[PDB]
């Protein structure tokens, strides 16, 4: 089944070019072909924080961990708290650590 | 377990 892997692939190059609506076709297409699996939730929730409305992406990660209690969905279970995190991740991470120079954005401490 | 990017 690995067309289902690339095709989530393509979705989140889209949303690097700004084909919204296209990467939304590649989430949308999971969900019509898998209506009710958590997978099509968990990359809709990826699609969330890749248009930029985190704010439902923490909530969204929340109702797919309601989809868990057996041994078929144990990696459903990581996958939407990874989710909640790197949603959170991507909203509150502002790179600069304001001590050192290991990283940093560019210029700051070193020109 | 991870799933995109």
């Amino acid at each position: 089944m690995s067309q289902f892997e690339k095709q989530k692939e393509q979705g989140n190059s889209l949303f690097k070019q700004g084909l919204y609506r296209e990467a939304v076709h590649c989430y949308d297409q999971l969900i019509t072909a898998q209506p009710q699996n958590p997978v099509g939730y968990s990359n809709k929730a990826m699609a969330l924080i890749k248009l930029g409305e985190y704010t439902q992406a923490i909530q969204m990660c929340q109702q797919g961990l309601r989809y868990t209690s057996t041994a078929e969905h144990v990696a459903i279970r990581s996958k939407l708290q990874y989710r909640l995190e790197l949603a959170q991740g991507a909203v509150g991470s502002v790179q600069i650590p304001v001590v050192e120079v290991d990283e940093l954005p560019e210029g700051y401490d070193r020109s | 377990m991870e799933e995109v990017d």
